[PDB]
């Protein structure tokens, strides 16, 4: 019983992949809204330990210059899609002088989301958010271990994602601003957290048109966290 | 040594001399008019004849006998199976009497009211509602059914998250009854011997027939009966005949009457077709989890019994337990209560509130399984 | 010795306990009464002085009673006094004290109160205001009108001390105790189980206020027999019959539920969750300091020079309890009289130290990944 | 020699032996399934073989069984268990029923719910003769149904009976009836005056209370 | 529906084939290597000695797998020799690899990662054989190892067998000797152990075998001893018995 | 010696226990093979210690002699109390699940002792750890298997009540013996008199016991798995 | 008829004496004269090899 | 759902054979070790001789590089292919690029291949948890754990083996910023936890340290035994 990778449900599909989405919900979340202005997005760390140093910690990396990134659950293999996906697009510069759109990233990575094969390994567990600016403007993505992909107006997950996207369904119109997107984004962060909310917790990860490079806060992050 | 020894000598010694130093008419005469009184064996009736009594009768395990009646009977009702008074030498008829019930299933009617109300189970106002149509609207007043020409249904299957008010509900009808209440377990039918449980469900409805317009309540459904499950084993066989004779016996070839039996369960998909079928139970009154300001009703419950401090909110908390059952939310309340109590204060706080939500939902909901290992953050 | 008076105490408290008309009345109730006064068995009671009664094969009658007894002491499912004559009910008869309640019922505060303990005291407290407080002085609820909690759970290593707290607080008690192990409950019949879980805890229900504790809970859950007719869903039917029970309806009761397991995780969470158990508590092995207190109690009443620091038996053994340090003591007074002496000397120590911890303390078969 | 009735368990077989027995004015008899097998051991045998004398002696006898597969086991050997006077009671049933000494005078009918626990001997060629499956309500008799319900409540007259059953598809005339009745309730939520077609409407949709909004992954 | 463990741990945490493969290692012979420094022994027990068979072998549990090293054995014989053909192939490629003979230590946990691989991946049934490590070189001399199925193994002066030998090794410790490069000492010492331990009457020599590995100048041979001096070794040690006698 | 010292001073001298105040053994287990004299040991301690020995196995008949089989078996508490000298042996999870239960009540949860079970067999590890905990169970006692002079003494004694030829030896047979039970040798010794019986003689010469050890000898066969 | 059972249900004990009055008395030491016994069954498989 | 193959997951998303990997690894031996400012410092605890046999060949501690310096958790073999798998990898580094082999690269090397190697098909996973200390980048001092999982984590002090969390919560309770840069006071840290080991029995205790410049130099149980001398000799002072 307990039928894995090569079996259905009598409704519906794998037990398996279901068991994945369901291993999304145990880690910990992170809120991207894009902004015309510019995508930014934040993370909870989760730091248990005083000897657990804070930036050892990622979350957040970059893609490319102006692409970040989030994850949701499974570590090392979410940062084997990033390097994996970083040669896809150095593969994209490589032969069209030029930087693969965000979304046909996500397709990239998107087609082995499900071409796991224990025959002819297994299937990952972790939900991704891409943030990047292409010749679009501001690029904010969601995709899942599933492979079902959709571009995302302002995405939580992991842990209190349903609060989290209610109420950011209540803060969000399409005319946010930046700096209104990020602390009202800490503010739900904040909310949904049981920690003291302080600069060990969370980062910042704010990518614009002109600031396509740093997609980042370093110590004003601190400043925007006494602005609250 | 020489002060137990020596006191236990002078207790001894103490005993010693003292056990040397040892050494109505409330009714009597009526009951001495008792003694012409008479020893009144009942016994059980075959049959009857034809024009005259010339009646039939085991006593239980003796013998089988044509006997007649005393000519103080009613001569009409000393009908078949019917439990009524012998003379020991005569062997006369004097009353008929109710007959054998149960040995101890005379002992689940409730005989009492328990003071659930219906304000505590708040928060699933639309099953109060419905479940105030079912059994409450007919049972009290037939105002609109009988006036339209309609029916009020029969039965109602009940389930949820466990610490939802099953209980609360089944209870709660129970303060408010205007009926004859009586409890069910599903491990009730669990017997040792063949066809015991189907007997059982005889003289369950037998006491449901007797009485009109009363309760019935079913807990646990689980034990009675999943399916139909067919092996070269012969497993659940019992539990199975007991289950379709509790379909039998609960309705089809002359229904219930006035009756109401209400269901619960936590695992409403494990269930036959017969029994989710309608005209058995009609409306599936579901239960939820407590996903709003219901949350804030249920501490208000949970909180006008007790003293506190005025200056507390309760959206906070309630916020703070999106997946709370109100048996979690009650240990929080009285946990902050009993932190209170830790307190030599007389009215709690709400960062005691904070204590008990910090205490059970970290120290009893996250320690229960121990984490020992970060790999996921 | 002293022998004198303990043997003399003791005969003169069996004599004292072996030192066990004008009423005219009384004797015509007497005389009411017959000689032969046979027993009866109720089926039910009607109002009218005279109930339906039930003899030994089955003869049942409609009979009154001897009207200066109560009918009150009258339930269906009593034993009675019955006359040869009329029948008629002669008294109420003292119930049939079964073997449930002189085995189970035990009468004996057994064992050491409080100061049998090591690495105590915040299990103390609890146990004591979520038992003791709401038993002895349940006036703190007056104060606020505020619900106890009901049920408690000992967990952790074997020998902890389980049955030393188990035997503290039926030391300190003044409900009646039940004491039931779990392995009990599975036997070579159907539907078994959960009828001794209803008589049980009917039982734990009539007399008083209780304290019903059970232990090896979780012996029901991990075990399998041939010795057992059906299986898990017979099991199941029984830890079904135990959850109405423990979280049954109408007024539960003063019965003060408490349990103890050695692990916890096989066990159903539907019994974790509060409302039936308020009070999980855990048990660890406390401390390396506490140790010298359970050497102070298990050597307190033992002749025994100094010969010794406890700081060798602290810096020789990571897992500490009253099995462990109790062990060395009786091992090492087996040392002590092997070698035909008292005050016990530090090498019965040693080999009593490396006999308890080689006694279990090892592995598996050596080498494994050391 | 016996009819038998098998299928759904909503399409209605009290329904003949309650039409049936109400039409016809023989000696009815009824009979369920776990009443046979008693307590002690050999007790089904005194109480099938007395029925047996009973109806054999009320000639015009038609006997109806209720839940017959209670009793009617595809049995098996095996070692270390088995519920035998299942097996008892039921081939003092068949026996009794037929074989040795044929009566002429028993007219059987029987109810199941499902088929094939039982044995191939229970039925075999006219131990029940007739093989009556039970069909489903296609469309017309849903709406038939819901008409013969719909008789007794007072309608405001504005409904198609034929939308409701070319919407609602497979259901019994238990659940046309519950359409019919939660459908009065309904009209009583209002309470104020006769059946609308919205009565009728929302009646089904509780009916339809299939609500697995499951739709993941099918986007 | 037909797997094995073969790969996986036992429930709680611990392991299945390793402690059956040990089960079946404590029922065997028994062999020991001493501490010598002027070379080393080995003492072995026979197996199966029933009289109609040939003996012609010269080395049963002993092999001498290259030049200056040997090694005793238990568990499954042929898989035994699969190992041994195996280890003078691994070692042969070194001295084809170098010209120069093998350090022992990287033949031993070489062969102990061949066995570990078996412990790992491709559930099979892995070898239940423990064996010993007689040799010498230029860094550390004489030296003796115990082959483990855990691919673990051991740098030893007094080894260990299974369930005949744990006396034996109780016997190593409450007699171990200390400083003495004595060989004819080791050889009572050893008749001493096989003479307790050894349930035979009298240590007959038939169900024994001892064979040593000295240093000869540059060549360092090994004695594959017959079986008078194991005769003179037992009337010798039955007078050391004899000696233990005198306090009666 | 060993269960003199372990069970004969618990019934000679509690004085010497309580005299420096320790807590006296209650369970010895006792392991080994089969016909080692396993109840034979125990029935010559508590007939010479004078303790009522009770043999308690499996059967209805015993449940219905201890009480009338209704619940359990501590009404054997009640027959050991009021025969509290009481010697207790049980045979080899159902007999050590009732010896479970029973240890758990008798260690410490009862009155005066002098009440101690008693259980031999082989397979020490297929019964319970925590069973084995050292406040649980004490004295884990071997049994040897008989050798070559404990099958000559174990031979005179089942020899010795016996006719015997004028002119006889019991070495020979003692070594002719690769190990035997306790009871074994009683077979050798009375079918050996079957075959002085056959032969119509009452004395029972060497050549009976070589067709007796010959007719035991049954026992152990089959060469040619060498194997091990 | 039946075959064996492990000690299950405790009327099948009466069913199993009551079978082997049959197994003894069908033969016995007095054998039977002229007494043809004539059998039916449905399933004979499920019948005790003693029969 | 079940606590066999490595491949599927829990109903709740879990791989209960990852977690009994984690499980050898907690029932290992103890070993602690910090980073000094320049002298980086470790060791092993629970040496634990047995009379007969050489401790050459049980060496828990050995080096990839010279910059570097290994230490594990579990049991031994599979940290043994580990570390050869590692020389040749820090060797093939070395091969390829003519740096010093930094302990980031080397354990996303070991992280990875324990990652992978968890991920294929009938391969038990490596029940082992690495302790790496490399002080490279113009000698920063840096020392990485591993997991069963496979992730390489940075700290700054570290115990495993059993009661890692409790003298773990010691150095919680001896984290001092004056230990380092007084790497005298970081020889009293580490005799501090030797000194805080479960048995603390001074001579099962085996330390090796490194001054980011230097080899691995392994102590002696004589300047050990005065390292216990001083330790009770302070404790003395706190007295
Ligand atoms: N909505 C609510 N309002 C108030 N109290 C609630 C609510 N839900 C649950 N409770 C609390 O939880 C209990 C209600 O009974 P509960 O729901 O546990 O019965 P149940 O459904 O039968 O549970 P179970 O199937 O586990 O026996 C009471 O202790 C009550 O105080
Ligand atoms: N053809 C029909 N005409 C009218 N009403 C029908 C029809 N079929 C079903 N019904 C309705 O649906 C119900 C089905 O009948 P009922 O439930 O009494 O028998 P049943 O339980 O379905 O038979 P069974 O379950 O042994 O197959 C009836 O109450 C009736 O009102």
């Amino acid at each position: 019983y307990d039928r894995g990778v090569n079996t259905f449900s009598p409704e519906g599909r794998l037990f398996q992949v279901e068991y994945a989405i369901e291993a999304i919900k145990l880690g910990s979340t992170a809120i991207g809204i894009q902004t015309s202005e510019g995508v930014c997005l934040a993370v909870e760390k989760r730091i248990t330990s005083p000897l657990m140093e804070p930036s050892s910690i990622e979350k957040i990396v970059e893609i490319d210059a102006h692409i970040g990134c989030a994850m949701s659950g499974l570590i090392a293999d979410a940062k084997t899609l990033i390097d994996k996906a970083r040669v896809e697009t150095q593969n994209h510069w490589f032969t069209y002088n030029e930087t693969m759109t965000v979304e046909s990233v996500t397709q990239a990575v998107s087609n082995l989301a499900l071409q796991f094969g224990e025959e002819d390994s297994r299937p990952f567990g972790v939900a991704l958010l891409f943030g990047g600016v292409d010749e679009k403007g501001p690029q904010l993505f969601h995709m899942d271990p599933s492979g079902t992909f959709v571009q995302c107006d302002a995405r939580a997950i992991g842990s209190a994602s349903e609060g989290a996207q209610s109420s950011l369904q209540e803060v969000y119109h399409k005319s946010m601003t930046l700096k209104e997107a990020i602390k009202s984004s800490l503010i739900i962060l904040k909310q949904v957290m049981e920690e003291k909310l302080n600069a060990t917790n969370i980062e910042l990860a704010t990518v614009q048109p002109g600031q396509n490079f740093h997609m980042f806060t370093k110590e004003e992050l601190e400043e925007v966290i006494k602005d609250i | 040594d020489d002060i137990q020894q020596l006191l236990k000598k002078i207790n001894e010694l103490t005993g010693i001399k003292e056990s040397d130093t040892g050494l109505l008419a409330a009714d009597k005469q009526t009951l001495q008019s008792e003694q012409p009184l008479q020893v009144a064996r009942c016994t059980k009736i075959i049959n009857a004849d034809s024009e005259d009594p010339k009646y039939i009768i085991n006593v239980k395990q003796f013998a089988k006998f044509v006997v007649d009646l005393s000519d103080q009977v009613a001569p009409t009702d000393i009908e078949e199976g019917m439990r009524v008074g012998v003379d020991r030498n005569k062997y006369q008829i004097h009353i008929p009497l109710p007959p054998k019930i149960d040995p101890t299933v005379t002992m689940m009617q409730v005989e009492e009211k328990p003071d659930v109300t219906y304000s505590d189970v708040g928060g699933c106002k639309e099953q109060i509602e419905k479940l105030r149509e079912v059994v409450e609207t007919p049972l009290l007043h037939p105002e609109r059914f009988v006036n339209l020409g309609i029916e009020p249904p029969k039965g109602v299957l009940l389930f949820g998250p466990p610490g939802t008010g099953k209980t609360l509900c089944a209870r709660a009808v129970a303060n408010r009854t205007d009926a004859c209440f009586i409890r069910v377990i599903g491990s009730e039918l669990v017997q040792k011997y063949v066809g015991e449980g189907a007997r059982m469900v005889r003289e369950l409805f037998e006491m449901a027939r007797t009485k009109k317009a009363c309760l019935i309540f079913f807990d646990e459904i689980d034990a009675i009966g999943g399916a139909r499950f067919d092996d070269g084993a012969g497993g659940d066989n019992e539990v199975q005949r007991t289950m379709l004779e509790l379909i039998n016996q609960l309705d089809g070839f002359d229904p219930r009457g006035n009756i109401k039996v209400l269901m619960a369960t936590n695992r409403p998909d494990t269930l036959d077709p017969a029994l989710m079928r309608p005209g058995r139970l009609d409306r599936k009154i579901e239960f939820s989890l407590p996903d709003l300001e219901g949350r804030t009703h249920i501490f208000k419950i949970h909180a006008r019994s007790m003293s506190v401090e005025r200056d507390i909110r309760f959206e906070l908390l309630a916020r703070l337990c999106p997946n709370s059952t109100g048996a979690e939310i009650r240990s929080v309340c009285t946990e902050a209560g009993m932190f209170a109590i830790r307190a030599r204060r007389k009215i709690a706080t709400e960062k005691d509130f904070l204590e008990a939500v910090n205490k059970v939902i970290k120290s009893y909901a996250k320690f229960s399984a121990t984490p020992r290992y970060m790999t996921y953050n | 010795l002293e022998r004198i008076k303990d043997y003399l105490l003791m005969e003169e408290e069996f004599i004292r306990n072996q030192e066990q008309k004008q009423e005219e009345e009384r004797s015509k109730v007497d005389d009411l009464r017959g000689t032969p006064m046979s027993v009866g068995t109720l089926e039910e009671i009607i109002d009218d002085n005279h109930a339906i009664v039930s003899t030994s094969v089955g003869s049942e009658h409609y009979v009154s009673i001897l009207s200066f007894v109560d009918k009150d002491l009258l339930e269906p499912g009593c034993s009675v006094l019955l006359n040869h004559k009329v029948h008629a009910v002669i008294g109420v008869l003292m119930d049939d004290t079964d073997p449930l309640v002189t085995v189970m019922k035990v009468e004996k505060a057994p064992q050491e109160t409080y100061a049998d303990i090591g690495g105590l005291d915040n299990q103390i407290q609890e146990i004591k205001e979520s038992v003791e407080l709401p038993l002895t002085h349940p006036e703190y609820y007056e104060e606020m009108g505020i619900k106890p909690p009901k049920g408690v759970i000992l967990y952790g290593p074997p020998g902890t001390g389980k049955t030393l707290l188990a035997k503290a607080v039926a030391n300190q008690t003044s409900a009646t105790f039940l004491r039931v192990v779990g392995s009990e409950l599975i036997q070579k019949y159907l539907g078994d189980g959960p009828k001794l879980v209803r008589e049980l805890f009917r039982v734990a229900e009539e007399h008083a206020p209780s304290i019903v504790f059970i232990d090896e809970i979780d012996a029901i859950g991990t075990k399998r027999y041939d010795s057992n007719s059906g299986g898990e869903r017979e099991i199941q039917r029984t830890m079904l019959e135990l959850l109405n029970q423990l979280d049954g309806f109408d007024s539960r009761g003063d019965v003060k539920v408490i349990m103890a397991t050695n692990r916890i995780e096989t066990l159903d969470p539907a019994l974790i969750r509060p409302g039936r158990i308020d009070r999980k508590i855990e048990f660890p092995l406390p401390d390396e300091k506490t140790k010298k207190r359970i050497f102070q109690i298990h050597t307190s009443r033992m002749t025994l020079a100094d010969d010794v620091t406890l700081d060798d038996l602290i810096m020789a053994k990571d897992d500490l309890s009253g099995a462990d340090i109790k062990a060395i003591c009786t091992e090492a007074g087996l040392m002590a009289l092997r070698e035909r002496r008292m005050k016990v000397t530090n090498e019965d120590f040693k080999k009593s130290k490396e006999n308890v911890l080689y006694k279990k303390q090892e592995g598996t078969p050596e080498g494994l990944y050391l | 020699k016996g009819v038998l009735m098998y299928g759904p368990p909503g399409t209605g077989k009290t329904l003949l032996a309650r039409a049936c027995a109400a039409q016809t004015k023989a000696t009815f008899l009824k009979l369920a399934g776990p009443q046979l097998v008693q307590m002690f051991i050999g007790d089904g045998a005194k109480l099938v073989r007395d029925a047996f004398a009973l109806a054999k002696e009320k000639a015009p006898s038609i006997i109806f069984i209720d839940e017959l597969d209670a009793i009617g086991t595809k049995r098996f050997d095996s070692e270390k268990a088995g519920d035998r006077e299942v097996q008892r009671t039921m081939l003092e049933l068949l026996n009794q029923l037929d074989g040795f000494q044929p009566n002429t005078q028993v007219k059987v009918i029987a109810a199941t719910n499902r088929v094939d626990i039982l044995d191939p001997a229970l039925l075999r060629s006219g131990r029940l003769d007739r093989k009556i499956e039970f069909p489903m309500p296609n469309e017309e008799a849903r709406a038939r149904i819901m008409q013969i319900h719909s008789r007794k409540m007072n309608v405001s007259p504005d409904v198609n009976y034929e939308e409701l059953a070319r919407c609602t598809d497979d259901f019994n005339g238990a659940q046309c009836k519950a359409v019919c009745v939660e459908a009065g309730m309904i009209a009583l939520r209002r309470g104020a005056t006769e059946l609308t077609h919205e009565d009728y409407m929302e009646g089904i949709l509780e009916v339809q209370a299939k609500k697995k909004a499951n739709l993941q992954y099918y986007a | 529906r037909y797997d094995s463990r073969t790969t996986i741990f036992s429930p709680e945490g611990r392991l299945y084939q390793v402690e059956y493969a040990m089960e079946a290692i404590g029922h065997a012979g028994t062999c020991l290597g001493i501490l010598a420094n002027d070379g080393v022994l080995l003492a072995a027990e026979r197996r199966n000695i029933h009289k109609l068979l040939d003996e012609v072998f010269f080395s049963e549990k002993i092999y001498k797998l290259n030049e200056d090293m040997a090694c005793s054995v238990a568990g499954i014989t042929s898989d035994a020799n699969v190992l041994t053909n195996e280890l003078r192939l691994i070692a042969q490629r070194y001295l084809l690899q170098y010209q120069e003979p093998i350090p022992c230590e990287q033949l031993v946990t070489a062969l102990c990662d061949i066995k570990q691989a078996y412990t790992q991946f491709g559930g099979k049934r892995p070898f239940g054989v423990s064996l010993l490590y007689i040799g010498w070189d230029k860094h550390y001399g004489f030296q003796l190892y115990q082959s483990d199925p855990s691919g673990n193994y051991g740098g030893w002066k007094a080894t260990c067998i299974g369930n005949n030998s744990a006396a034996a090794v109780s016997m190593l410790k409450q007699d171990y000797k200390e400083g003495e490069m004595t060989l004819k000492s080791a050889l009572a010492l050893a008749i001493k152990v096989l003479n307790k331990t050894m349930d035979v009457s009298k240590l007959s020599a038939e169900k024994v075998e001892i064979a040593t590995l000295t240093r000869e100048n540059g060549k360092t041979v090994i004695r594959v001893l017959k079986q008078k001096e194991v005769e003179q070794l037992i009337k010798k040690h039955e007078e050391e018995e004899a000696k233990a006698e005198r306090e009666k | 010696k060993e269960i003199k010292e372990v069970i004969e001073l618990p019934v000679k001298h509690p004085e010497l226990f309580e005299a420096l105040g320790i807590a006296q053994p209650k369970g010895v287990l006792l392991y080994g093979p089969p016909g080692t004299g396993k109840t034979l040991l125990a029935r010559a301690v508590a007939h010479h210690t004078d303790c009522t020995f009770i043999r308690v196995s499996g059967s209805e008949l015993v449940q219905k002699f201890i009480g009338e089989g209704a619940r359990m078996v501590r009404e054997l508490f009640v027959m050991a109390r009021e025969h509290a000298p009481s010697i207790i042996f049980m045979d080899e999870s159902e007999v050590q699940r009732t010896m479970l239960e029973l240890l758990n009540q008798l260690d410490g949860f009862e009155a005066t002792k002098n009440i101690k079970v008693i259980m031999a067999t082989n397979r020490i590890d297929i019964l319970d750890s925590a069973l084995l905990r050292p406040g649980r169970i004490d004295r884990k006692i071997e049994f040897p298997p008989p050798n070559e002079e404990a099958r000559l003494d174990i031979l005179k004694i089942h020899s010795r009540k016996m006719n015997l030829t004028r002119g006889i030896n019991l070495r020979k047979i003692a070594e002719l013996m690769p190990g035997a039970s306790g009871a074994e040798v009683k077979g050798v010794c009375t079918e050996a008199g079957m075959y002085a019986l056959r032969e119509r003689r009452v004395h029972v010469t060497q050549e009976d016991f070589e067709m007796a050890v010959a007719k035991v000898m049954q026992k152990d066969s089959e060469k040619n798995m060498s194997i091990k | 008829g039946g075959r064996r059972f492990s000690e299950g249900t405790s009327a099948d004990r009466e069913i199993q004496r009551t079978l082997m009055e049959l197994l003894n008395q069908m033969d016995g030491f007095d054998t039977l004269h002229r007494v043809k016994m004539i059998m039916a069954t449905n399933r004979p498989d499920t019948l005790d090899p003693a029969l | 759902s079940y606590d066999r193959a490595i491949t599927v997951f829990s109903p709740d998303g879990h791989l209960f054979q990852v977690e009994y990997a984690q499980e050898a690894v907690k029932k290992g031996s103890t070993a602690v070790g910090v980073r000094g400012r320049d002298i980086v410092v470790l060791g092993v605890e629970k040496k634990s001789v047995a009379k007969l046999q050489d401790e050459r060949t049980v060496r828990k501690i050995c080096a990839l590089d010279d910059n570097v310096c290994m230490a594990f958790a579990g049991l031994t073999a599979d940290a043994r292919i580990v570390i050869n798998r590692a020389r040749v990898e820090c060797q093939s580094h070395r091969l390829t690029v003519e740096d010093p082999v930094t302990v980031e690269y080397i354990t996303r090397y070991i992280a990875s291949l324990k990652q992978r190697y968890t991920q294929s098909n009938g391969r038990r996973p490596f029940g082992i948890s690495a302790l790496i200390v490399g002080f490279d980048f113009d000698g920063t001092p840096r020392l990485y754990q591993t997991d069963p999982s496979g992730t390489y984590h940075a700290w700054k002090a570290n115990a495993i083996g059993r009661g890692a969390k409790s003298v773990r919560e010691f150095l919680e309770k001896n984290y001092t910023d004056e230990a380092i840069e007084t790497d005298d006071l970081t020889i009293k840290l580490v005799i501090k936890a030797l000194l805080e080991v479960v048995q603390s029995g001074g001579k099962n205790i085996e330390l090796a340290v490194m001054r980011r410049d230097q080899s691995l130099k392994i102590l002696n149980p004589e300047e050990i035994e005065k390292y216990v001398a001083e330790i009770e000799k302070e404790k003395e002072e706190n007295e």
